[PDB]
């Protein structure tokens, strides 16, 4: 439905819990997280890896 | 006795060799996998030779 992909899923019991998603309004497209503060993705490959 | 059927139909990447071996889920006496009879061989009337 957001037409990326970046959330997992598989064989057995994979996707087991979303995502908390703030989808702010601004100019430069990131991602940013509440355990990784200082630190910024762009890519949300890197957000569902980490 | 638990049974896992129409194993014909799974997930493509996927396998129920853990499941049907007493692996992914342990029991006393195991799986037993059989493959029955979908609704085309239900329309086709699947003797038991075949």
């Amino acid at each position: 439905f957001v037409g990326r992909d970046f959330l997992p899923r598989g064989s057995g019991i994979v996707t087991r819990r979303p995502l908390v998603l703030q989808l702010v309004n601004a100019t430069t497209e990131y991602a940013e997280f509440l355990h990784c503060k200082g630190k910024k993705f762009t890519d949300f490959e890197e957000v569902r890896l980490e | 006795i638990g049974v896992i059927t129409k194993l014909d139909l799974m997930d493509e990447g996927t396998d129920a060799r853990d499941v049907l071996e007493n692996k992914l889920l342990p029991l006393r006496r195991g799986y037993i996998g059989v493959v029955n009879r979908s609704q085309k061989d239900i329309d086709g009337k699947k003797d038991i030779t075949a």
